[PDB]
């Protein structure tokens, strides 16, 4: 979907560009055969895991995944992410320190 | 022998002596064919018939013009892991 | 497949290749005419669209001129070279 | 039945060709026709005898399989 | 008016027509049958060569390469 | 399974009791990741 | 313009025209096309057989010439 | 068709006339739909040439005129 | 003693590849066929791993990591750690078009950084043609104008290649018919810098012209419209003229299934276009179908696309798994080396243009003649416009291109530096070549003469060539002139003072600042009348 | 393209280099081979063409309907390809 934080699609004095279709008369007769099909016309363009399977592939380490390698419960650091980022602003000398 | 793929395989690479309908021999090392049996000779050389040879080039032959081919000669030519022993 | 060689078994009882049709059931000897200037007389016991045919018994006779002939047994013709196909008048059905 | 691609011709079309037929027939003129088979079809077309002689032709269709060489007489376009 | 060759041919069928092959050599005779490919059947199919008859042959199977023109 | 020993080991999402290879859907993924959600970082991290 | 096109002109014009057969060299079919098929096979019309090494002609009348036997289809010249 | 013929008679031995008037006898070791028919134990005798014995030959179909079959040749069963 | 300098990736053997090298170098002498590209972008638009692809396509041992750009023309160590590109590096490879015919292509990776744009302009002085990258989420930034607008100014031949389309699926999430507006608004601007910049009819880049064509080299997509209309083609089996449907796949153009003509009026409120229904929808389904089904959709998919996928390939994640039903879908870029093919021109074509903007002697009678010939049996004359240092750092490499004669490997050369004149000819010296080489940016393939229209490496005479050099028969007796320096695209405007503090070590930095000053073209190195060291 | 056989995708990468090319009326043509077909059509540039007596003239271009082409020399680098 065109999301509105997406500023649009324009520039204003920008000229564009000529188009070189085939001309009308003998041109359009042509006709694309009979069975020849976009390639995926029936399936749908999106369906109700496609918004959150975009969503994963954005996910932070491991999220991004969905096949893997197992990991040992000792490996996991669950909190490692937090103190490589940066302290919140307010928290006060012990936990800054 | 041809288009048999177990067979095929084999004969190509084959030196084979090409008779075209103009009434002239190709010789070279045949190595590449077609379903409309045109036929690409390696290292070709001509005989005419009067016998006088000629040398030419990779000759790409259109296979509306063959008579006939036959073998001429051979292709050209030329277990390995152990180790666990010691003597 | 089939739907082909049904296609092929058609058009044989009703278009020109009919003199062939009944030169195999009825045995009748049809006496082709032949590219060199041959002529082969014999009876057709197959043939098809492309005009093919399997020859017995065939008298070959040709002007060679002189003429000269040879008895063969048992042939199959490739049916570009038949000119014309003759029906054989000093032949019968057999 | 098969289905075969329109040859390269457009390069040469409305530019003066001459051609050699079978049985060594000479024709000249300009080609601004041609199909699949390469029927050409050659306007202004003038013949070349083998005696010498000239003869001048209409608007020309000449059969694909009868031509063996096709040759311009100025820069392909 | 166009007249295309299988109505043609066809309008000829059960007709009497003039066949020349393309080697010098004519044959005269009812046309009986024509196919898809045109080949030739003829009927009562007289032989003739150099303008000449020679001979009448009864039915005859002129195959379709064989043309070089037909007509009444 | 979510709670589980070893979730889904004799299953198809993983390889066997060795427990060594796990592959999981788009539904699976998605919902363990809305609920890991109070562990993890917001960020589209590298240039931050 | 294609060749079919044009032997319509030839069909709807009803032009004589002067036929060069393939490999015979040493005749020529003048007359009107009538019609042809996909095979450009021509159906032919008033056509005259001329022996260009006489200039001797025959007249034929209406036939089929095969298309096959065809090198070269013309409007004809003012020579008859 | 009757191509499919010619590739049942595998292993028989035929004499074979070519368009070009060659002469060619041989065992066919196998035929195929365009009716290139490779032979083998094969002597090829060119038009007023010597005979000359050749190990294999493969014939480009079209230039086969006529093959003349083996006599004990069980038509009544291969035609089917 | 086993000193650790290694400061460049080098490879340890000839890596295998598609083509035999035999091949490769026969073709070298027919430049009727062969082409010269550089590659040039913005900083981190798709250039370098587009690359990887063509990479990946010729060498099969090619490794490409699942999560990371391998970045193969990337070799030096600062531009691993980096990961920008910092310097050029040349490519040479045998690759197809679409009628299956084998090219020879060499391709330089020009660095999308503007404070690097030296080196895009030694590059330029190569290339004959230049491909631009764009990247479909940005558009035309600084450097890609300055790509284009430099590279007419060289009178280089300018084709587009919009990159990283899967930006627009993927994290835009622009739909089909937007999508397609935002392409079409990448193509206006750039044609808005041609038109106002060339001023004389350099051509007009859509597809229909099809010098432009599309990729994301993530994911190993790269079409024009017509490899998509081959895959048309392929996929139905020839039953439309595919040429006759490429035309017909871009622009306001829409395919009315009633009639199954093409018409140009929207035949309805919502009608998707041709180039949104072919080209566009089969992306988005092959993207979003693998992003949020993969358990269930992936058995469909393999029979669409006929592609096979192992159990344990479809056990891969996302971006792996696109790339490789896309890697096997459209199969090889050359859609690309049909870009490359047809709009750039050769050498030979090029040779004409590229003497008259280089030379500087008089562009007539004899050695002017020679080099527009491009003939290989002419007099030897090379240009160079780049040093790579041996992994050592003892000596340079010089990159060079030849056209006039051919360039042998241990005979002698008259070389030529920057100031060469018949008044200044002081300015030359005497070389033994040594080994030539075809370079592939980490391995260097060994010949023993190179023939015009080639670009080559050369050894040995590197000593004089202090940035450009010219390199000359011995024995042509008419007089020879040097091509122009380097007209940069830019100024070094900031200034540093080196000075050691190990002064009788000084003597060791000074041949420091003569190695730099090699490798780099655009630094300028001063002494001072203060007697300050100073890199510009 | 679909998948034509081997001695057709060797003609086109013959099209960089000199061919010489014999018709079936006899002359010998050598020249460079600017565009092939896969009817083998052959577009000559450069051309000299070499009558069956021996006699030679130079021709600018020529054009050789596929089917009147007897054999071609190729070049030997394409034994490479
Ligand atoms: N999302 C997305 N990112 C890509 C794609 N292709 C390349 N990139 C990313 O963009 C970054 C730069 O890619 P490079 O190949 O190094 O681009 P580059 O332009 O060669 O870098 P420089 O030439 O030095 O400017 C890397 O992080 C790539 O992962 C793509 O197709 N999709």
């Amino acid at each position: 979907y065109y999301d509105p934080l997406i500023n649009p699609i324009v520039l204003s004095n920008l000229k564009a560009t000529e188009e070189n279709l085939p001309e009308g008369e003998e041109e359009d007769e042509w006709e694309l055969p009979e069975d020849v099909r976009p390639i995926f016309e029936d399936v749908p363009l999106y369906t109700d895991n496609t918004a959150n399977g975009l969503a994963l592939l954005w996910a932070p380490r491991p999220f991004n995944l969905r096949s893997g390698r197992t990991r040992r419960a000792v490996d996991v650091p669950l909190v490692k992410s937090w103190y490589r980022e940066h302290c919140p602003a307010g928290m006060p000398v012990k936990v800054r320190v | 022998t041809i288009s048999k793929n177990n067979k095929m395989m084999a004969h190509l690479n084959y030196r084979m002596k090409i008779i075209l309908q103009d009434g002239r021999t190709f010789i070279g090392f045949f190595k590449a064919f077609d379903k409309h049996m045109n036929i690409l000779l390696a290292e070709c050389e001509e005989h005419r018939q009067i016998e006088e040879k000629r040398i030419l080039g990779l000759v790409l032959v259109r296979g509306e013009h063959i008579v006939s081919m036959t073998v001429d000669g051979p292709p050209p030519r030329d277990g390995g892991a152990g180790g666990v022993g010691q003597a | 497949a089939e739907e082909l060689a049904a296609k092929e078994d058609e058009e044989f009882n009703v278009g020109p290749l009919s003199i062939l049709t009944n030169s195999v059931k009825n045995n009748h000897q049809v006496l082709i005419n032949c590219r060199n200037n041959k002529k082969l007389l014999g009876r057709v016991k197959a043939f098809d669209r492309h005009c093919n045919m399997v020859l017995e018994n065939v008298k070959e006779m040709w002007t060679e001129s002189v003429a000269k002939d040879r008895f063969i047994s048992k042939m199959f013709l490739r049916g570009d070279s038949v000119i014309l196909v003759v029906k054989n008048p000093l032949a019968q059905a057999e | 039945m098969s289905k075969t691609h329109p040859p390269e011709l457009k390069k040469y079309m409305d530019k003066e060709m001459d051609l050699k037929l079978n049985g060594n027939r000479r024709v000249s003129g300009i080609l601004r026709g041609f199909d699949p088979f390469m029927n050409m079809v050659i306007d202004e077309a003038v013949e070349y005898q083998k005696d010498g002689g000239s003869v001048n032709l209409g608007m020309t269709v000449i059969r694909g399989n009868s031509v063996v060489i096709m040759e311009p007489k100025e820069r392909i376009s | 008016q166009p007249v295309n060759p299988k109505p043609f041919l066809n309008s000829l069928t059960g007709k009497f027509v003039v066949c020349k092959l393309k080697w010098g050599m004519e044959y005269k005779g009812v046309l009986v049958a024509v196919d898809s490919y045109m080949n030739l059947q003829l009927a009562h199919a007289e032989e003739y060569i150099d303008g000449n008859s020679q001979g009448n042959l009864g039915e005859i199977l002129i195959r379709c390469n064989n043309v070089l023109y037909v007509g009444g | 399974w979510f709670y589980d020993h070893k979730p889904l080991a004799t299953t198809r999402f993983v390889n066997g009791p060795t427990y060594r290879k796990w592959a999981f859907s788009i539904p699976q993924m998605s919902t363990l990741y809305r609920l890991a959600n109070q562990l993890l970082t917001d960020l589209v991290d590298d240039n931050y | 313009v294609q060749p079919v096109n044009l032997i319509f002109r030839y069909l709807q014009n009803r032009t004589r025209v002067q036929i060069w057969l393939y490999e015979d060299v040493t005749h020529r079919l003048e007359g009107y096309i009538i019609g042809f098929d996909e095979f450009m096979n021509v159906v032919f019309d008033e056509a005259e057989e001329v022996n260009m090494k006489t200039k001797g002609r025959n007249k034929i009348g209406r036939i089929l010439l095969k298309g096959d036997n065809i090198t070269l289809i013309h409007a004809a010249q003012q020579e008859a | 068709k009757l191509v499919r013929f010619l590739m049942k008679l595998s292993h028989e031995t035929v004499n074979i006339e070519l368009k070009n008037g060659t002469q060619v006898s041989g065992t066919i070791m196998g035929v195929d739909v365009a009716m290139n028919t490779h032979l083998r134990a094969v002597s090829m005798t060119v038009k007023n040439k010597e005979p000359v014995k050749l190990d294999t030959l493969s014939i480009r179909g079209n230039n086969i005129r006529y093959i003349i079959l083996p006599d004990p040749l069980a038509l009544d069963t291969l035609l089917i | 003693p086993v000193s650790k300098k290694k400061f460049q990736a080098a490879e340890r053997f000839l890596p295998e590849t598609v083509y035999k090298k035999e091949y490769l170098a026969d073709l070298m002498d027919c430049p009727h066929i062969m082409r010269n590209v550089a590659i040039a972008g913005h900083l981190h638009h798709g250039k370098t791993t587009f690359l990887d692809c063509l990479m990946e396509q010729t060498h099969p041992e090619f490794y490409r990591a699942e999560d990371a750009d391998a970045r193969f023309t990337d070799i030096l160590f600062i531009e691993k750690q980096r990961g920008c590109s910092i310097k050029s590096q040349p490519v040479s490879i045998v690759a197809q078009d679409s009628r299956s015919k084998s090219y020879l292509l060499n391709i330089i990776d020009t660095p999308g950084h503007v404070n690097f744009s030296d080196e895009m302009t030694a590059s330029y002085r190569l290339a004959d043609g230049v491909v631009v990258m764009v990247d479909a989420h940005e558009g035309v930034m600084m450097n890609t104008e300055r790509a284009i607008r430099h590279a007419i100014q060289e009178r280089l031949a300018v084709t587009l290649c919009i990159s990283k389309i899967d930006r627009l699926l993927l994290e835009l999430k622009l739909p089909p018919a937007d999508a397609y507006f935002k392409l079409r608004l990448i193509i206006d601007q750039v044609n808005n810098i041609l038109s106002t910049f060339a001023e004389e009819d350099v051509p007009v880049l859509s597809p229909l012209n099809g010098n432009v064509i599309f990729s994301s080299g993530r994911y190993n997509v790269c079409f024009s419209l017509l490899s998509f209309s081959n895959i048309y083609a392929k996929q139905h089996g020839d039953s439309f003229n595919s040429k006759e449907f490429a035309r017909r796949l871009w622009g306001d153009i829409y395919f009315e299934k009633k009639t199954r003509k093409f018409v140009k009026k929207s035949p309805s409120h919502d009608a998707p276009r041709t180039f949104v229904q072919f080209i566009l929808e089969p992306m988005y389904k092959i993207f979003s179908q693998v992003v949020g089904d993969v358990d269930t959709c992936l058995p469909d998919v393999m029979a669409e696309l006929g592609i096979r996928l192992s159990k344990e390939e479809q056990k891969m994640n996302v971006r792996p798994l696109i790339a490789l039903i896309c890697k096997r879908f459209f199969g090889d870029f050359s859609a690309f080396v049909d870009l490359v093919v047809q709009n750039i021109k050769s050498p030979l074509e090029n040779a004409k243009t590229k003497i008259e903007q280089t030379y500087l002697g008089p562009a007539d009678s004899q050695l002017a003649q020679e080099m527009q010939k491009c003939n290989a049996e002419g007099p030897l004359m090379v240009h160079t416009t780049k040093n790579y240092p041996v992994d050592d750092a003892t000596q340079f490499h010089v990159f060079g291109r030849v056209m006039s004669g051919t360039l042998e490997a241990n005979t002698d050369v008259r070389v030529l530096g920057e100031n060469y004149s018949i008044q200044d000819e002081e300015d030359c010296r005497r070389m033994t070549v040594g080994r030539l080489f075809v370079r592939v940016a980490s391995y260097q393939i060994e010949v023993s003469r190179v023939p015009a229209g080639c670009w080559v490496l050369i050894e040995g005479i590197d000593q004089p060539i202090v940035k450009t050099a010219t390199i000359a028969e011995l024995g042509y007796e008419e007089d020879v002139y040097i091509f122009r320096p380097l007209k940069f695209n830019t100024r070094s405007c900031v200034k540093l003072a080196v000075e050691p503090i190990n002064p009788s070590e000084l003597p060791k930095m000074l041949d420091g600042l003569r190695k730099v000053n090699k490798s780099y073209p655009l630094l300028t190195t001063r002494v001072e009348e203060s007697g300050e060291h100073v890199l510009l | 393209m679909t998948s034509v056989g081997v001695p057709i995708k060797i003609l086109h990468e013959a099209e960089g280099h000199m061919v010489t090319l014999e018709t079936v009326t006899g002359e010998v043509y050598r020249g460079k081979l600017s565009e092939a077909e896969d009817n083998m059509n052959c577009q000559l540039a450069e051309t000299v063409v070499t009558f069956r007596d021996g006699r030679s003239h130079q021709l600018d271009n020529v054009f050789i309907r596929g089917n009147k082409i007897r054999f071609m020399i190729l070049p030997d680098m394409l034994k490479n390809a």
